[PDB]
């Protein structure tokens, strides 16, 4: 889960 | 190097056409874009209501629960990666 | 572009390696010693290389 994770802190 | 890195992301995404994107309702869910043409997608919130969210030819919700299941109990993205594709490429 | 580095771990949480020193990419789906290999150096279609990859990431 932690893949998804980083990527959607960085889009945020 | 950051260089690098931009080089073989596009490989990648030439490659498997598959992009990541951030999402259209929420910037921080992820929409995952399959094909040259962004000729199917969907969008995954991480912590949200819907873990499964949008997706461009719509899924049934058999099908939504069953990527729920591959992404949330099961915990495999290529998976789930691999049956979203096959689901939407086949609802076109 | 920060996102390139997170793009790049969950392509090869996939399991495709880009090896380009060999001009090849490489498909570990079950981690059990066996590959397949991609070579990118062919008149293979892009079209057919996408199909060959979900393919073989596939059952």
């Amino acid at each position: 889960q932690q893949l998804l994770k980083g990527l959607s802190l960085s889009f945020s | 190097s950051n260089a690098n890195d931009a080089a073989e992301v596009a490989l990648y995404e030439r490659l498997l056409q598959l992009r990541v994107l951030p999402g259209a309702s929420d910037v921080h869910d992820v929409r995952f874009v399959f094909g040259d043409d962004s000729r199917c997608w969907i969008e995954v919130a991480m912590h949200g209501d819907h873990v499964i969210g949008n997706s461009h030819p719509a899924l049934d919700p058999k099908s939504r629960a069953t990527l729920e299941h591959v992404l949330t109990v099961q915990g495999d993205l290529a998976a789930f990666l691999v049956v979203a594709r096959d689901m939407l490429l086949a609802s076109l | 572009a920060n996102e390139n580095i997170l793009k790049l771990k969950l392509y090869r949480s996939l399991g495709v390696i880009l090896d380009l020193e060999n001009d090849q990419v490489l498909i570990n789906r079950k981690n059990d010693g066996n590959i397949d290999i991609l070579p990118l150096d062919n008149n293979l279609s892009d079209f057919y290389k996408t199909k060959y990859i979900w393919e073989r990431l596939g059952k």
